[PDB]
Order: structure tokens, then C-alpha cells, then sequence
């Protein structure tokens, strides 16, 4: 059955490794480096994840395509 | 039927799609930016203390905890239908292209004018023929 | 004369081989129209055939919906007479 | 339809997978849940050959496959393939993320805690739908029938289970779940059809004699009369071809691999038949509800298809009931779906729409919640 | 309509070596460069070309209708250039995909006509008698009452 | 060595011949095959029209065999109650 | 072209070698595989007389040498001789350097290792060729018809060999091959014309039988009537023209050389005919796949070019199979080539860019590298 596998690399991408931080324990100038660049990050992961809707978009278009060119030929 | 239809037809058609193909793209980026701005909002550069830096980037980073697992969540999604996008070009290929797929070829382009070999047989025999005397 | 005499020789094998090929050729292109034929005559009577079994199958469709209805006549009145 | 939101009735059963959006009348997709790795070697090159064909797309290449089923009894022994499966279920068969819909999985009674809670723990986590719940598969096809009483056998692929319930009171002390099932029918029947020299052995085969089980084989009204009748005339063989010629010939083993339910001691197997554990299930239950139970009898499940076994077991049971008690048998002519168009009812009623199992109960209780409260 | 004449008046010398063959196998000098269609049809069989017959019969159903069996220069040289495949890979198959569920409003599976002649009249180009019923002509193979992206293709395959 | 040559043009003049032949021969050749290969694809898909259309009536008179039988039965249940 | 690099489809056989680059439609050199030494004694000076003349040379000069196969059944027996040949087609047949150029040799299957391992330590030591791949003779010609699935006869000149393969699967226990081939057919035709009087000895002779075979045979579609009909009218005898004149006329010589394909007992041979063990190929595969296969039965090889033998086949394979299947043999007429097409089809696919067997993997495993993963 065998899912542990599975489990474990979500949640451990969830809460072990993922980019873990502690922001709270810097110096002024090293604690504004860092949280522009978690800004930078967030920016980039909300980037990311519309450019991953985009592409949901693109295969829904296609999975209609082929499930109109199926129903067509079948 | 005017065969002059179908030149100037595909150019226009092609610039037309171009057009629409790059309006699409900029309407894709700026829904984009302005998505992104909704999502997270922008940062000020005046009046802030240690503190009160230190109080923003506490809240950031509990959102860099929530836009991780949304990320996260989104990328192994697009992982798996990424998987799926190409097996089921491959599967669409294997239906409907799968005779086209050898089909395409670049044949019959050396026996048709190859009949030149009986020539240098020929001069061979003649040279042999003549270095005999 | 010699020269002359093997040109003719030369001559003579060219239009060999040009009679096979004619021979050759001939021979293809009836074997090709003979497959042609074949094909198109069973061409014609499977079209011919699978649009029988098609008529068929309507006439399947139309007969299966009569039976449904039928059935849920009886089922109520089996079940009222319970 | 447009806005709101819609459930997702999906039904693992074992032997066929039946899904559908809950508020129709039959599932959307029914494809055989088996996942079949290539076994030999392969040496066309692209031709786009995948490692697992699954669902339905390994009925069709299953000359080269070796399927195998991922549920053995109700439980499920082999948990990747049946993730396999779900994820197929949702992403080609129905093409709707499971992020904005609820599911309302069916599992058989008695079966073991840990299969319920890794079932949930798989639908939350992987594929982390809103809201899951969990019900047993024989109250949806008593919800089906439009009653609220009665005791239902459901004879599946898996596991046959028999519930009564009465007045919506389910009676935990009596229901006999045995093990006896279709896939058990298909391996006896292979097993005696090498009486006659036919011989079937690879996993592939098994689905050709589970054909030959659907379309050919019957239940007897007398045993006795039918094995008689068939040694002497021949009125019964019936001919069935091969997916490639050689037609067979099948005698007296129609009518006698269903009767393995009736008696399973030809399969070995000590209980008695499932017209036996249907008179001992109604008599666990109290004396003043025995009638009702009597006038209600619901067959469900698909192995309960057989040509002429709603009489066989009527029989069997007038036999064994006292005299003046009705014997009724409610098989619906939708039975092999019953589970599921009762389970879209279920999940189409305004009554149950809060005791779905919300993902934020279970991000505070764990997995166990499924056996809390929240059944 | 440009594309090949526009050619034509730039001519090559690497497609000037088979007009000048074709030149010698049909004037002889001093002529009226005639190349009857029915002649050049045959010659372009005969000339180790491509002898597909459709462009040939196409040739001589569209000239030669003078009665004197005369072909002017320029149209002989656009036909000798479009019996070959002229094309540059009709563009990419992603980005004409793109191009046209891009056009694709309904999303369906398929497309509609409106949208067809929506881009179509966007193109903004002249009408002629290849309009109006020569599309449905062509584009109706098996008549579903709708033309699709293979369809589209189907059409004037080798989209430039 | 004069009829040589007068020879030697002969069959000249006959090799020119014989290679237009050849190159007609060759076109007709590619151009049967490119028929062939048309109608067998044809044939391809005819027949897989008709087998398609041949299952679909086989499992429809099945279901209506069923029905029938079972409708005839509760009919008779239906007078018994009666 | 141009930049860039083309791959060499070379493709031994045994009787004629064929090659030519990847990509094209017919190969460009084909020149039968034999090499020659003089045997005289020769008394001109100067003349410039060779040791040994291979490929198509030796076919003008055969009447004074002793021309001898290098390829038996499949197998190489003569290595000196081979190497000979491959240097001879890639230099002058070809002219390309194979220090720039990928190989993509053929081998029929079941052949002994010794030959395969061979013949790789010669392609990368002797002509040091950047890469080379050896592959199945079948699956090739299944290549080239555009199939996915079939079973081929591959009835070359040397070996006879059936594999069948379904979606890609190729099946290694249904391998039949059969040794029986257009050689034997040619020695059997050179021991009937003894029976009117024409005796062909010399190896040199066997060139003219050979010819006269491809000429004149051709398979029958009734063996006892076309028999009974030779014995009575004169409407077979076609006459044929010697290298020297004397005209010689094939009675019922015609068809019996030929029906030997059929009926191996002619030759001494125990096995049952080229029409049997493809049904029996068939039959050892699994009970799912045998109508696809029916259905898709592909001859290729140069012998299976005889005038009649696509009816022949089909009509006893009819008679062997299910009256139900349909059976349908395809016969393209590319046959002779169908090997080297689908070669050069396989070479030209990127997906088949990783699978050569680069030089320095095999400096690190040694010969033996091409029964690894690199098949
Ligand atoms: N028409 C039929 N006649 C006889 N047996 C059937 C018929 N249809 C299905 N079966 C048997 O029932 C099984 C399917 O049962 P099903 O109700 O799908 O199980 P589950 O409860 O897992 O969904 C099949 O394996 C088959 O053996
Ligand atoms: N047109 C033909 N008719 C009959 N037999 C032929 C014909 N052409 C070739 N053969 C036979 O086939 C053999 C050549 O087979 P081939 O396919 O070249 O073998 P390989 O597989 O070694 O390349 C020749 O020896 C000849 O006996
Ligand atoms: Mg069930
Ligand atoms: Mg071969």
C-alpha cells in the first residue's frame, strides 16, 4: 500500500524541508537583506504559481481537444 | 479558385495571429502583476524603526510559510498534469500519428537518374583492352 | 571500325536493359491493378454491410425502449398489488 | 448547473470502480480497477510505452499485461496501486480536481481500522479534497430502494455482507459478513472447466472465464433436477467463443458454479450458503421485527445478477421461515448500480450536508476522527 | 499572388538552370516562348520534377484558353515554381496552436465558423470567387457542421 | 566501319527511346502505389466501421432478450396476483 | 546536406548485401556477398590479376574462380572473408571513411553469441566506426510497413525466421526459425534439372540456377493440380537462354523448387512448411492477441518474391486457423528492401539517438557490452 512515500515528501517539503527561517535574530542591515529576499521569494513563488494556472488553462484546452477528437473518431 | 489568394491569405493570417499572440501574452503579464500585487502587497521605505522591520518581516515570513505550502501544493500539480500532458501527446500520437510518424521520409531521390555505373564499366573494359597493346 | 563496333555493343546492352525494365514495370502495374480491384470490390460490400448492421441496431434501439416502458408498467402494477 | 458545489460519489468496490457526480441516475465512469505492469521486454523504440496501464486502458492490452487487482477482500493489500487508481478515478475518468469537491467514498462492514483511516489520510493529504465521509455500502442500496427497512444482502465482487436495519435503526449484533464472493465463483468455475480440457491459468484468462461466468452461467431452481437433467439430455450445452475461435462448449457447469453460494462447501469453505445466512442474520434480530424483515428482503451487489436467483432464494427461505410469514425479495432490475444511485441520493439530501468529515477536524484529531462522531 | 512572381522578376540562377532546360527542351529560339499547358503538364512529367498531375490539369483548365495554345512567361514561371512544395515548415505546430485557441473563443473542443470568419475578415483581404462557398467546399470533408483545428489544417494545409 | 556507325546511330536514337519509356513507366509506378495506398487505408477503416457496428447490435439484442424475458415473467406474476 | 552526421545502415544478409545512409528510400549499393580467388594458373604479365575479387566484380569474372558465401545460415563462418567484404562496401560501394560514421548492423535471431560479439570487436577495432547498434531482422521489417503489431516471416537466403510481436511487445518465446531458405532452394532446383539432362557442378554454376529460379519458379496455388496438369498439356515448359545459348525448357521443374518452402520433407527436412510454423508461432502466443495477429501477417525477405505465394499462404493458413478470424497477409512490394527501409526508418528516429553503443562504453565492458542493456 505503500503511500508513506508520498506522504512523506509532502510534508516534509510542508515542514522539515522547506526553506526554513528564522527572521527575527539579525542585525539591521541583515535583517532588511532578508526580508527582501523573502519578499523576492513570495513575489516569485506568486509568479510561479500563475504561470502554473497559465498552464492549467493550456491543458484544459488540450484534454478538451482530445476528448472532443475522441468522441469525433470513437 | 484564384490561386493568388492563398499567399497573401497566410501572411496577413500569420500577422494577424502574431498580433493576437502578443496581446495575449502582455493581458497574461499584467493580470499576472496585478494578481501578484493583490496576493502580497508592496512595502514602505520611510519612518520604520528595527521594531517595527522586525514586526513586518515576522508577518512575511508567516506569509513566505503560507505562499510555500500554496506553492508547493501548485507545483506538485503541475508536476503530475505536466506528466500527463506529455503521455497523452504520446498517446495521441500512438492513435492517430502513429502510421504518419515513419510516413514522413525523404525517399526515391538517388536510383531514378543512377544509371551511369555500365559507362565506367565499359571504359574499364576499353582501358584494359587498350593497355593489353 | 573497332572504336565504332564497341560503341554498337554498348548500344546493344543499353536497350537490354531497357526491355527488362519495360517487362518488369508491365508486370508491377498488373499485379497492382489486380490488387486495386480486389480491394475496391470488398471496399464496397463491407461499407455495404456495416450500414445493414447499423439499420439494424436502430431498429434494436427503438424495440429496447418499447420493452423498458412496458417493464415499468408492470413494475407499478406489482407493486400497487402488493 | 453552474455555481455551488457538486459531490463526488466514488465507489471503490472491488472488481469494478463506479463514479459519478452525486444527483444522477447511474455513475459517470465504470472501468475494472486493475493496474497491469508490461512483463515482457519491448524493442520498438518511441512507441510511447508506459510502466502501468490502469482502469480500463488495460482491458485492451491485456495480451501483454499482468493485471492484478489492488483490493483482495474489501481490504486494500497493495496502497500504491490503489492511489493509482483514485488518481486515475479523478483526473481522466471525470476530469475535475479534487481540490473543490467532496467525495463520499463506501466501504464493507467489519473491515479492518486501518484501511478506513489510511483511506482517509490518503484523500486528505494527496489529494487533499474539502471534505470526505465514509459510509457501509449496504445502507446506500437500502436508501435506493425507497425503503427504510429491510435486510440487504449485497453480494459483491469482493465480500458478501448482509445488514438488516429496521426503521432506520441499524442492528450492529447482526450483520453476517462472509467472505464468499464473485471473484471466488470465477476462480471455481476456471477450476472445473478443466473437466472438459479446456485450460485457463494466466491472470489474463481469468477475465475471459469471468465472461464466460457473466453471459453463460445460471442459477438452478432444484439443483438435483437440473444436474439430473443435464446428465441425460443435452438441451443445455450452450457455445461460446474464444477472443480467437475455437468455440467451447459449457454443460452442466452453468448452473454449477453459481451454486457455490448456496453451498459453499464446494469451494471448501465450512459456512453455509447465503440463503442460510440471511434466516440466521433475521433471527439475531428481536421477535416483533422479524416480519418486516421477512416482507423486506433486498438483494443488491452485482453477483446477485444471476438469471433466476431471486426464486432460487425465495424457495430457499419459505423453506426455512415458518409457515405464515410473507417471503419477499426486492430485486431491482438497476441492481448492480443500487449502491451508487443510492449513494448520490444520500449525498444529494440537505440533511446530511453537515456531517461531512471538514478538513479542518481532521487537521486537529488526526486520522482517527473517521471512527469518531463523524462516522 | 506576389510571393511566386515577385520571384519571378528576382529569378535565380539555381532555379534558372531547369528553366533554361525546360528553355532548350521546349524553344528552340527566335519563338514566342509558347510552353503549351497540355506540353508543359507533360514536360514537368516528363522533366525529373515533381509530376504530381493536379497542378498540370489545374495549368491547363486555368490558360490556354485563347485557342491558340500560347503561355505568357509569367504565369508559365509561377506554375513551374508551385508545381515543387514552397513552403518554410508551415510555421510550428505549439505556435499555431497557440495562434488559434487563441481564436478559439468557444472552447468546446472545437471551433466554430463565426470565429473563422472573424479572423478572417481581421486579415482584411480582397474577395474574390475563392470566397464565400469555396470554404464550405473545401473544409466540409465529413460534414460535422463545424470546422476544428484539423479542420482548419485541412483546409490550406501549410500555414505560412 | 561506315555501317558501323550508321549502327551505332540506330540504336542510339533507340536508347533515347527506351530511357522515355522507362521514365514513364517509373511515373505511372508512384502513381498506382499512391493509389493503393488510398484505398487500402479505406479498407482499414471500413472495416472497422462495421465491427464497431456489429458489436454495438450484438450487446443491444442481448439487453433486449433480457428485458423481455423478465417483463414476460412479472406478466404473468401480474395475472397471478390477480 | 551537410553539416552533421548521417548514420551507415549496413545489413549483411547472406546472398546480397545492402547499404546505404540512413535516411533515404532504397539502399544505395547492393552487390552479392561472395569473394573469389582465382583458381588457373594465368600466363599474361602486367595483366594487374588480384588475389581476390568481392562484391558485384566477381559475378563477371566467375568464370575462372571459385566464388564461396562467407555467411552460411545466418552465421559467419569465414571472418577473413567477411571483413573483406565490410572493407569493400564501405570504401568503394559506398566511399566513406567509417571513422565518421555510426553502424547499424542486422542479425537474424537465435544466432550463436560468438558471431554477434565478433562481429562489434570488428567494427570497433578494424574499421574504429564512432558507434554501432545491432538489431533484430524482423523487427525492422515490421518498421518499414508501418505497423505496430504482426507477426513477420522473414524468409531470407540464408535462415527463415517468424517473429511475432503485439503493440510493441515483441514475444521471445514464439520465435520460430527455420533454416530452410532461398540457398537450399537453389541446390534443390540444381539436383531436379538433372532429371532431363542439365548438370550445373561448378560453384560458378550455381549463379545460373539461381538465375533460373528467380526467372522461371513460381509457387502453385494447388500442388496435385498444377502436377496433374504438367503431366498432360505443354503449357508450363517456358524456355530460358544459357550464358552461351543452347536454350534449356523447365517442365514441371517450375513450381516443385519452390514447394519446397512447404513441404520441407522434398529437401529431407523433418519440419513442417513455412504455411505451418506460422500458425504454430501463433499458437504459442497468448489467447488475447492471436486475431491481431491474424489479421496482420507480413511477408517479407527476398524469397517470399514469388509469383503466387501471397495466395498460397493465405489460403492454407485459412485452412489451419478458426473459420471465423480473418486472414490477411501483407505482401508490399518493396519485399526484397523491407529490411533495410525499416533499418533506415529506425536510424533516422531521434527517439533511437541514445541507444548506439558509443566507443567508450565499450572500452570499459568489452565486446560483451552488446548482450547488456545496449541490446
Ligand atoms: N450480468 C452479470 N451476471 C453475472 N455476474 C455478474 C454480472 N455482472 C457482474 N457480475 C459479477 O459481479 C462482479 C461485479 O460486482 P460489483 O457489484 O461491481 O462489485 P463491487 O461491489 O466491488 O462493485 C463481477 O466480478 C462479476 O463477476
Ligand atoms: N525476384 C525473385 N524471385 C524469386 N526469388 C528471389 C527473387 N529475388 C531474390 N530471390 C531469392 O532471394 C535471395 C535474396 O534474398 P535476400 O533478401 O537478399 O537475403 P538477405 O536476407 O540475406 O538479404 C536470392 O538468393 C534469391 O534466391
Ligand atoms: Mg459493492
Ligand atoms: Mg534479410
Amino acid at each position: 500500500g505503500k503511500r508513506q512515500t508520498e506522504r512523506e515528501k509532502k510534508k516534509k517539503i510542508l515542514a522539515e524541508r522547506r526553506k526554513v527561517l528564522a527572521i527575527d535574530h539579525l542585525n539591521e542591515d541583515q535583517l532588511r537583506e532578508k526580508a527582501k529576499e523573502l519578499w523576492q521569494s513570495i513575489y516569485n513563488l506568486e509568479a510561479e504559481k500563475f504561470d502554473l494556472q497559465e498552464k492549467f488553462k493550456q491543458q484544459k484546452y488540450e484534454i478538451n481537444v482530445l476528448r472532443n477528437r475522441i468522441n469525433d473518431n470513437q | 479558385i484564384s490561386a493568388s489568394r492563398k499567399l497573401q491569405l497566410k501572411t496577413l493570417m500569420l500577422q494577424i495571429a502574431k498580433q493576437e499572440l502578443e496581446r495575449e501574452a502582455e493581458e497574461r503579464r499584467g493580470e499576472k502583476g496585478r494578481a501578484l500585487s493583490t496576493r502580497c502587497q508592496p512595502l514602505e521605505l520611510a519612518g520604520l524603526s528595527f521594531a517595527e522591520l522586525q514586526d513586518l518581516c515576522r508577518q512575511l515570513h508567516a506569509r513566505v510559510d503560507k505562499v510555500d505550502e500554496e506553492r508547493y501544493d501548485v507545483e506538485a500539480k503541475v508536476t503530475k498534469n505536466i506528466t500527463e500532458i506529455a503521455d497523452l501527446n504520446q498517446k495521441i500520437f500512438d492513435l492517430r500519428g502513429k502510421f504518419k510518424r515513419p510516413t514522413l521520409r525523404r525517399v526515391r531521390i538517388s536510383a531514378d537518374a543512377m544509371m551511369q555505373a555500365l559507362l565506367g564499366a565499359r571504359a574499364k573494359e576499353t582501358l584494359d583492352l587498350r593497355a593489353h597493346l | 571500325a573497332q572504336k565504332d563496333e564497341e560503341k554498337m555493343e554498348i548500344q546493344e546492352i543499353q536497350l537490354k536493359e531497357a526491355k527488362h525494365i519495360a517487362e518488369d514495370a508491365d508486370r508491377k502495374y498488373e499485379e497492382v491493378a489486380r490488387k486495386l480491384v480486389i480491394i475496391e470490390s470488398d471496399l464496397e460490400r463491407a461499407e455495404e454491410r456495416a450500414e445493414l448492421s447499423e439499420g439494424k441496431c436502430a431498429e434494436l434501439e427503438e424495440e429496447l425502449k418499447t420493452v423498458t416502458n412496458n417493464l415499468k408498467s408492470l413494475e407499478a402494477q406489482a407493486e400497487k398489488y402488493s | 448547473d453552474d455555481e455551488e458545489t457538486t459531490a463526488l460519489v466514488c465507489d471503490n468496490g472491488s472488481g469494478l470502480v463506479k463514479a459519478g457526480f452525486a444527483g444522477d441516475d447511474a455513475p459517470r465512469a465504470v472501468f475494472p480497477s486493475i493496474v497491469g505492469r508490461p512483463r515482457h521486454q519491448g524493442v520498438m523504440v518511441g512507441m510511447g510505452q508506459k510502466d502501468s496501464y490502469v482502469g480500463d486502458e488495460a482491458q485492451s492490452k491485456r495480451g501483454i499485461l499482468t493485471l492484478k487487482y489492488p483490493i483482495e477482500h474489501g481490504i486494500i493489500t497493495n496502497w500504491d496501486d490503489m492511489e493509482k487508481i483514485w488518481h486515475h478515478t479523478f483526473y481522466n475518468e471525470l476530469r475535475v480536481a479534487p481540490e473543490e469537491h467532496p467525495t463520499l467514498l463506501t466501504e464493507a462492514p467489519l473491515n479492518p481500522k486501518a484501511n478506513r483511516e489510511k483511506m482517509t489520510q490518503i484523500m486528505f493529504e494527496t489529494f487533499n479534497v474539502p471534505a470526505m465521509y465514509v459510509a457501509i455500502q449496504a445502507v446506500l442500496s437500502l436508501y435506493a430502494s425507497g425503503r427504510t427497512t429491510g435486510i440487504v444482502l449485497d453480494s459483491g465482487d469482493g465480500v458478501t455482507h448482509n445488514v438488516p436495519i429496521y426503521e432506520g435503526y441499524a442492528l450492529p449484533h447482526a450483520i453476517m459478513r462472509l467472505d464468499l464472493a464473485g471473484r471466488d465463483l470465477t476462480d471455481y468455475l476456471m477450476k472445473i472447466l478443466t473437466e472438459r480440457g479446456y485450460s485457463f491459468v494466466t491472470t489474463a484468462e481469468r477475465e475471459i472465464v469471468r465472461d464466460i461466468k457473466e453471459k453463460l452461467c445460471y442459477v438452478a431452481l432444484d439443483f438435483e433436477n437440473e444436474m439430473a437433467t443435464a446428465a441425460s439430455s443435452s438441451s443445455l450445452e450452450k457455445s461460446y467463443e474464444l477472443p480467437d475461435g475455437q468455440v467451447i462448449t459449457i454443460g452442466n457447469e452453468r448452473f454449477r458454479c453459481p451454486e457455490t453460494l448456496f453451498q459453499p462447501s464446494f469451494i471448501g469453505m465450512e459456512s453455509a450458503g447465503i440463503h442460510e445466512t440471511t434466516y440466521n442474520s433475521i433471527m439475531k434480530c428481536d421477535i416483533d421485527i422479524r416480519k418486516d424483515l421477512y416482507a423486506n428482503n433486498v438483494l443488491s451487489g452485482g453477483t446477485t445478477m444471476y438469471p433466476g436467483i431471486a426464486d432460487r432464494m425465495q424457495k430457499e427461505i419459505t423453506a426455512l421461515a415458518p409457515s405464515t410469514m410473507k417471503i419477499k425479495i426486492i430485486a431491482p432490475p438497476e441492481r448492480k448500480y443500487s449502491v451508487w444511485i443510492g449513494g448520490s441520493i444520500l449525498a444529494s439530501l440537505s440533511t446530511f450536508q453537515q456531517m461531512w468529515i471538514s478538513k479542518q477536524e481532521y487537521d486537529e484529531a488526526g486520522p482517527s476522527i473517521v471512527h469518531r462522531k463523524c462516522f | 499572388d506576389d510571393i511566386y512572381k515577385a520571384a519571378v522578376e528576382q529569378l535565380t540562377e539555381e532555379q534558372k538552370n531547369e528553366f533554361k532546360a525546360a528553355f532548350d527542351i521546349f524553344v528552340l529560339g527566335a519563338e514566342d516562348g509558347c510552353i503549351s499547358t497540355k506540353e508543359l503538364g507533360k514536360v514537368m512529367r516528363m522533366l525529373g520534377q515533381n509530376p504530381t498531375p493536379e497542378e498540370l490539369q489545374e495549368m491547363i483548365d486555368e490558360v490556354d484558353e485563347d485557342g491558340s495554345g500560347t503561355v505568357d512567361f509569367d504565369e508559365f514561371l509561377v506554375m513551374m515554381v508551385r508545381c515543387m512544395k514552397d513552403d518554410s515548415k508551415g510555421k510550428s505546430e505549439e505556435e499555431l496552436s497557440d495562434l488559434f485557441r487563441m481564436f478559439d473563443k468557444n472552447a468546446d473542443g472545437y471551433i466554430d465558423l463565426e470565429e473563422l470568419k472573424i479572423m478572417l475578415q481581421a486579415t482584411g483581404e480582397t474577395i474574390t470567387e475563392d470566397d464565400i462557398e469555396e470554404l464550405m467546399k473545401d473544409g466540409d470533408k465529413n460534414n460535422d457542421g463545424r470546422i476544428d483545428y484539423d479542420e482548419f489544417l485541412e483546409f490550406m494545409k501549410g500555414v505560412e
